[PDB]
């Protein structure tokens, strides 16, 4: 038994005297406050573990415990939500009305007049209104009673105590050996069989036996008061017969082979539910089924404890060919001994994820409701595009910092990563060159349409009615993906989404979901996604690959993974450090999905969402001026900036009118940014000691002498300010633009 | 060399101690040490099953139809049976359940404790109103009867959840 | 094991605790203090004797002359809340909670003071004749018994009148 549990008990004793001795963990800061900086470092490596011990098995064990503490977070999260649905929302009037009613889970005690952002939701309700599209995940999981929600909340809140006291349990009484960490292949057939393949398969059976027949019901007509409780659907079979009479047989079929009678409610027919706008329930329970299915046969691959089984080392060996040398001969080795390794894969997987999420969920509306709530669909959008674009980066620099600390040449000779630095002056070069192409290409193109248009040459631009660069790719996907259905998929009755092409799925006059054309400012805004996504990767990309050495540093590992500078020598060395890359790739990251918001944005009110007549005439928000007015950079700053932002300048006075003080705000502290990013360090360093003789004349000076923040963390100050005022500027934005209906 | 299966040889693990035992073991699952089955688990399991099936055959006897105590009326096989009784007395079927539930639970402990030292030993409550372990020969004869006759009840309720799932 | 003859013999138990009988099965003590325990036990057992006594006495009897107590038991709680001496009940125990809570700190660092030791006797039934443990043991299991009691007088009320 090669893989076996191994603890250490009473690993550290629980005590209260560190508390009082703050930066313990770490050994300079241990011998407390000499000048104001140490504050700052104090809080700057609270978390990075690696850098206090140099044993990986105190890494891995205060690693495990502090991911403990996040999922109590997480769960308290949950709890809150859950408790401010049940006790501060109006879930059961939306119930009733969902087209009408606006969710709101949100109260505003009346302190100094701040009670006018309780807005007229309705259904004799006032509060802000939220835009989680909690409401509309609620529904889809049939609660239909706030004691549902209550218990709910409960649950949540024992969950986060429990997950508290694994943490301190698994750190200060049970703390696994690192042994017991490196278990790829074990943790692996549990993450995949158990956790994804399990929850798939119980989340499978809730719906089935819970959602299904509830949000049937609740499609009929049927008010919540004489739905019956989601018990009695699991007692009397016959009480889901009537929905679904496929149950009436029983699991007979299910063992006998004949699947196929579960196909009322296991079905493929894919598209929108024409009544609430979103996916069919029995597709999604189909989904949930096979993915369990999957999930659990791919949770035996790797050999665990019994001879059957993939050895993870063994594949990555054998996989070499006569371009890479060794192959992936040392990676199993990295990616077990090094968790900044493996974070950066996570995180990069996690953010893109995160972005394939917010694609997919706009463009097949995932629960009832959801569709025509635009102000849900857009904030979920925007907010998960976000979190993936932080995700990616903090994957980026976390594979730096994998560079910088835990790779060893020793074990990496001739092996994928020692031929990637070995060219990583023409991967570098290629990319720049790449980066410029598009860079020139697609933005020229927006600077020629301009330059035309102001000219009076309409003739002469790229535009439908001019030179047209029609997405020829782009359309031939979207035609074979609407023919589709019933020739390469002749079992799904619909196509996935309606984007591609087909009816237009409107619920209660507003436009759920519709085609989506492509045209030439589809293909130029599409151009400017890749060059800025480019960039960002160059930029990235070359944090990580000159991490340890340049032609400038040669010896740049050991100067660390942040540094300031190398001094004004060899021309000028500011911001030659990895830490700095990520410094600039945060920066262009958020310009790229700024711009990739907009374009959701603008393209999804000026195509898709609008409203519809009796008769079948389509109105949009904006009135299809994307096409003629998306094509110059004039075009964005009048019909998309200065257009929508009417309803955040004219907030004031109404519910909306925190928005408005948001956009303000998050302008100022945009603004304020600017600050630290021009500025340098010797400036305020002199300003500070002016202001400290100023304070000596009177006998007042601190102990813990004041200094002027270290330059890293001028950088690190004006980039956070930088990105919290742009996404609150378009935060609040958005909202206000799509809560203004 | 195994009494019931010539062909195929006995375990080594299987000695012939625990009551029942005739080395019909072809898979040879009492050598298993480890996600912690390792013969005792599977010897409480066996007892356990067994008990309860021949509770479960004599209940689906139903020969007295009286609805064993008194104000329980009707007779019916097994789900529409059961349904019933819930449905008119919840409160003594749901006393029965956590009466159930509470010596599972104990018995869990129990279990732990016995993987841990060999004081409580595998089917072992000291529910033994007799209190008969001074002399083996009885006590073994009695307890391989019950591991037998239970597997017999365990066949029947077979036998009897067959009937009605099928096509 | 006392009582439970197959469970694995309680540990850290016995010589203390005049209320013990040897029965933990998942046995909290060993990784939980037995000062906390005992400090817990003891005090759900008095307020629930209180609330057997209470929901008894509400039972058709010594109703107070106010006419909101013609409502009944189960409806007391939300006419009381209502009627605001729930809240000043709640603010007289918070005050005697918080200066027990000065107690149980002290308890739990060493100061030597035993569980439920409040020294209220006003009438002294304790003597050295009578025998501390022995008026404890009673003190002990009839809390139990009450806190048991209680549960399902409520719940079985909450089912139907008991009486
Ligand atoms: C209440 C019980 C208790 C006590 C007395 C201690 C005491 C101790 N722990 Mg333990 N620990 C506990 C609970 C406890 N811990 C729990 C529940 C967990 C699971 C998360 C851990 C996980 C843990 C790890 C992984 C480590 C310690 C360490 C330590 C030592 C230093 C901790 C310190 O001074 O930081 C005090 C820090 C704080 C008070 C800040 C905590 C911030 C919380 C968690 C988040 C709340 C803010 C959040 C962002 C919301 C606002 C927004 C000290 C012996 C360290 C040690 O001994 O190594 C040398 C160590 O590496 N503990
Ligand atoms: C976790 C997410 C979350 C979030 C964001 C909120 C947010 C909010 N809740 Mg909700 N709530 C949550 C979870 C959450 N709650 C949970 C889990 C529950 C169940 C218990 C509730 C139950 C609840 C109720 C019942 C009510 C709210 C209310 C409110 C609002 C006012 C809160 C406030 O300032 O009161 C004042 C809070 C304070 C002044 C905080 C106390 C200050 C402490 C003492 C500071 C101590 C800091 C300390 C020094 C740090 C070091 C640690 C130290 C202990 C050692 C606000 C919108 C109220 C509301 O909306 O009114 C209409 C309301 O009535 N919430
Ligand atoms: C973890 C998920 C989960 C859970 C806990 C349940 C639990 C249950 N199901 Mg469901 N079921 C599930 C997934 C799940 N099912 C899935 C994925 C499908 C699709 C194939 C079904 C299809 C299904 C049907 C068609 C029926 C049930 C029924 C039942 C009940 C009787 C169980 C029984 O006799 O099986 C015996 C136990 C084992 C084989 C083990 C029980 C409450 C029955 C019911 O509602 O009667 C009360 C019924 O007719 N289930
Ligand atoms: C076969 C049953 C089945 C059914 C009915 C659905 C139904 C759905 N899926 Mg799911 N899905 C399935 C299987 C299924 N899925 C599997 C097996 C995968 C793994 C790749 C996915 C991955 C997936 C993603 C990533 C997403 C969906 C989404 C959706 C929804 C989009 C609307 C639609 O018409 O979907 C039609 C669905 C399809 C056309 C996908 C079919 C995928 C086929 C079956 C792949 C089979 C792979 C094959 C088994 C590989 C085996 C290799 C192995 C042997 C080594 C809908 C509810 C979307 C969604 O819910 O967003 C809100 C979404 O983003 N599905
Ligand atoms: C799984 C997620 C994850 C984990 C576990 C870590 C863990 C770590 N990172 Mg990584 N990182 C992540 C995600 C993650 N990071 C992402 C997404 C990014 C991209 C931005 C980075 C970028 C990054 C860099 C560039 C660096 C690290 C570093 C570190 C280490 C020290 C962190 C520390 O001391 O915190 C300290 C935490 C703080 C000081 C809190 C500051 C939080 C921000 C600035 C403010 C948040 C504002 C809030 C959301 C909104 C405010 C509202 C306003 C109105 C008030 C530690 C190993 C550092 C290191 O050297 O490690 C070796 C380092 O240099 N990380
Ligand atoms: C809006 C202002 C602006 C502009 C135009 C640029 C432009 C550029 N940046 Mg910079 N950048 C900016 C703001 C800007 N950045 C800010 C605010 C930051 C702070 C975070 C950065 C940080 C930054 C980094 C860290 C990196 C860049 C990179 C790049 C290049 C991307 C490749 C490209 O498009 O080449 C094509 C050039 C353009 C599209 C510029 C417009 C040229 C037009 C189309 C034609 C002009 C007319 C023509 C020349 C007429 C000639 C005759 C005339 C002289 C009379 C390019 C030089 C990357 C780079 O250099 O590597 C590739 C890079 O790594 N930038
Ligand atoms: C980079 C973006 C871009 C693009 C694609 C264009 C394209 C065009 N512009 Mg515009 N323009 C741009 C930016 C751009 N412009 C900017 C930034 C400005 C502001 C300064 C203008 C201002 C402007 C004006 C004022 C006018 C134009 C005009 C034109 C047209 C004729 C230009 C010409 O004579 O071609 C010259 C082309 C060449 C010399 C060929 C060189 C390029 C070749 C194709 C590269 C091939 C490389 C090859 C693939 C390598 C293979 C290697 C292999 C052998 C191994 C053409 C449609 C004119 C017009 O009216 O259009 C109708 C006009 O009057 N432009
Ligand atoms: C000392 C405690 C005590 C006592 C004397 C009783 C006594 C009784 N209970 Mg109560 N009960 C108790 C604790 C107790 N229970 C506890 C702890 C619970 C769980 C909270 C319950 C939950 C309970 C329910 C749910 C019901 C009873 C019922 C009954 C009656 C059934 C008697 C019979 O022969 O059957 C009986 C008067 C039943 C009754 O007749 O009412 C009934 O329906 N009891
Ligand atoms: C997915 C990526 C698709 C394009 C891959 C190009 C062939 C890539 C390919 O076939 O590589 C295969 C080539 C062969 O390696 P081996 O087969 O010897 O390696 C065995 C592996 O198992 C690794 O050990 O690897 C390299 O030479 C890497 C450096 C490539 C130098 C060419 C890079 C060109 C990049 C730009 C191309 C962009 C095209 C459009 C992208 C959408
Ligand atoms: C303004 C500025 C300073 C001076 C700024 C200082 C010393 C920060 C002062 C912080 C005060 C004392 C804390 C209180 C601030 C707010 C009232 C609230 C707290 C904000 C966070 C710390 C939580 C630098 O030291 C610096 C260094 C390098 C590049 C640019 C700059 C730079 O721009
Ligand atoms: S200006 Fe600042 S970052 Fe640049 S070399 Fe000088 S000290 Fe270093």
């Amino acid at each position: 038994t090669k893989v076996k549990i191994l603890v250490e008990r009473d690993a550290t004793a629980t005590s209260f005297e560190k508390w009082a001795k703050p930066g313990h963990f770490s050994r300079t800061l241990a011998k407390g406050p000499k000048t104001t900086t140490w504050i700052w470092n104090l809080h700057a490596d609270a978390h990075d573990f690696d850098s206090q011990t140099n044993s990986l098995e105190d890494v891995s064990r205060k690693i495990f415990s502090a991911h403990f503490g996040q999922l109590a977070v997480i769960f308290l999260w949950l709890s809150g939500m859950h408790f401010h649905g049940a006790y501060f929302s109006n879930y059961l009037a939306w119930l009733n009305n969902p087209t009408s009613i606006k969710p709101s889970a949100q109260v505003v005690w009346p302190i100094v007049g701040q009670e006018i952002l309780n807005a007229d939701v309705g259904g004799n309700f006032q509060g802000v209104q939220i835009t989680s599209g909690f409401f509309q995940l609620w529904r889809a999981e049939g609660i239909t009673s706030e004691i549902q929600l209550y218990w709910t909340a409960i649950g949540a809140l024992v969950m986060s105590g429990l997950m508290l006291f694994a943490g301190w349990f698994h750190y200060h009484k049970a703390a696994p050996k690192l042994e017991w960490f490196q278990n790829a292949e074990s943790m692996l057939n549990h993450h995949l069989s158990i956790l994804l393949g399990l929850g798939c398969l119980s989340w499978a059976g809730h719906q089935i036996h819970v959602a299904l027949p509830i949000n049937k019901l609740l499609d009929a007509g049927v008010a919540p008061q004489e739905i019956p409780l989601p018990h009695e659907f699991l007692v009397n079979r016959d009480l889901i017969a009537q929905l679904y009479p496929s149950f009436s047989k029983g699991l007979v079929p299910f063992f006998s082979g004949n699947w196929s009678e579960y196909s009322d409610f296991l079905t493929f027919k894919g598209g929108v539910n024409p009544v609430t706008g979103g996916l069919w329930l029995t597709d999604t329970a189909h989904h949930h089924l096979a993915l369990a299915v999957l999930f659990i046969f791919a949770g035996h691959m790797y050999r665990t404890n019994w001879g059957i089984g993939h050895s993870m080392k063994e594949m990555l060996e054998a996989h070499k060919g006569p371009f890479t040398g060794e192959g992936h001969a040392g990676l199993y080795e990295i990616l077990t001994t090094s968790w900044h390794a493996q974070l950066a894969i996570n995180l990069a997987m996690i953010g893109s994820l995160s972005i394939i999420v917010a694609h997919h969920m706009y463009a097949m509306p995932p629960y009832p409701y959801i569709a025509t709530d635009y102000a849900t669909q857009l904030s979920l959008f925007t907010h998960h595009v976000w979190i993936g674009g932080f995700c990616i980066v903090g994957g980026a620099a976390h594979g730096a910092i994998f560079m910088v600390r835990d790779y060893n040449p020793a074990k990496n000779y001739n092996n994928l990563l020692d031929r990637v630095i070995r060219h990583r002056d023409s991967i570098i070069s290629h990319l720049n060159w790449v980066s410029i192409f598009l860079g020139f290409h697609s933005f020229g193109l927006y600077i020629h349409n301009d330059t035309m248009r102001a000219l009076g040459r309409s003739q002469d631009m790229f535009s439908d009615t001019a030179i047209q660069l029609q997405p020829i790719f782009a359309q031939w996907i979207q035609n074979l993906h609407l023919l589709a259905p019933g020739n390469t998929a002749p079992n799904a009755l619909t196509t996935a989404s309606y984007v591609f092409g087909g009816d237009v799925v409107s619920v209660g006059s507003k436009i759920a979901i519709m085609p989506i054309k492509l045209g030439t400012a589809d293909f130029m805004v599409h151009h400017i996604h890749a060059f800025t996504i480019h960039v960002t990767a160059l930029i990235l990309l070359k944090g990580v690959l000159y991490a340890r050495s340049s032609k400038l540093i040669p010896d740049k590992a050991n100067l660390g993974f942040r540094f300031p500078c190398d001094g004004p020598g060899r021309g000028g060395t500011c911001q030659v450090s990895a830490w700095d890359h990520v410094f600039l790739g945060l920066f262009w990251m958020y310009n790229s999905l700024s711009i990739v918001l907009f374009h959701f944005s603008w393209k999804m009110q000026s195509d898709v969402w609008g409203s519809v007549t009796p008769t079948g005439a389509v109105s949009h928000i904006t009135g299809g001026n994307f096409a003629q007015s998306a094509i110059t950079i004039n075009g964005w700053l009048r019909d998309f900036l200065w257009s929508q932002a009417s309803q955040v300048i004219q907030s004031y006075g109404s519910a909306l009118s925190a928005y408005g003080l948001i956009f303000l705000g998050a302008h100022f502290i945009w603004a304020f940014s600017l600050m630290f990013l021009f500025s340098g360090r010797g400036y305020w360093q002199e300003l500070i000691e002016s202001i400290v003789w100023a304070h000596n004349k009177i006998k007042v000076a601190p102990a813990i002498q004041p200094r002027a923040l270290s330059i890293t963390q001028g950088r690190a100050v004006g980039l956070a300010h930088y990105l919290l005022g742009g996404i609150g500027t378009t935060w609040a934005f958005f909202l206000a633009r799509i809560i203004s209906v | 060399a195994s009494k019931s299966l010539p062909f195929l040889p006995k375990p080594e693990k299987l000695d012939g101690s625990l009551p029942g035992d005739v080395g019909f073991d072809p898979l040879n699952l009492s050598a298993t040490d480890e996600l912690g089955l390792d013969l005792y688990w599977f010897r409480e399991a066996e007892v356990k099953h067994g008990r309860i099936a021949m509770l479960a055959v004599a209940g689906v006897l139903f020969c007295d139809q009286i609805g064993s105590l008194p104000g329980f009326p009707s007779g019916k096989d097994q789900m529409d049976l059961f349904w019933q009784v819930f449905a008119e007395k919840p409160n003594v079927v749901g006393a029965g359940v956590v009466a159930v539930s509470i010596l599972e639970f104990i018995s869990g402990i129990a279990i732990t404790a016995g993987r841990k030292d060999g004081s409580r030993e595998a089917g072992d409550f000291n529910l033994d109103p007799f209190n008969v372990r001074a002399d083996p020969a009885k006590k073994a004869t009695a307890q391989l009867q019950e591991i037998k006759n239970g597997r017999l009840a365990m066949l029947a309720s077979m036998g009897m959840i067959a009937q009605g799932m099928t096509t | 094991s006392a009582s439970i003859p197959f469970m694995p013999k309680p540990e850290k138990l016995d010589g203390t605790v005049p209320g013990d009988v040897g029965f933990d099965p998942l046995g909290f003590s060993n990784w939980v203090n037995l000062d906390f325990l005992r400090e817990a036990e003891i005090k759900h057992g008095r307020i629930c004797m209180l609330a057997v006594a209470g929901w008894v006495a509400v039972d058709l009897g010594l109703h107070l002359p106010g006419d909101v107590h013609n409502v009944g038991s189960l409806e007391a709680h939300d006419t009381a809340v209502k009627f605001g001496a729930m809240s000043q009940i709640l603010l007289w125990t918070s005050i005697f909670e918080a200066i027990s809570t000065v107690g149980v700190v002290q308890m739990l660092n060493g100061s030597g003071r035993q569980p439920g030791y409040f020294g209220f006797d006003p009438l002294n039934f304790s003597k050295d004749a009578a025998s501390k443990a022995k008026l404890e043991l009673n003190e002990i299991k009839n809390g139990r018994l009450a806190m048991l009691a209680f549960s399902g007088i409520v719940t079985q009320a909450a089912l139907g009148n008991d009486f």
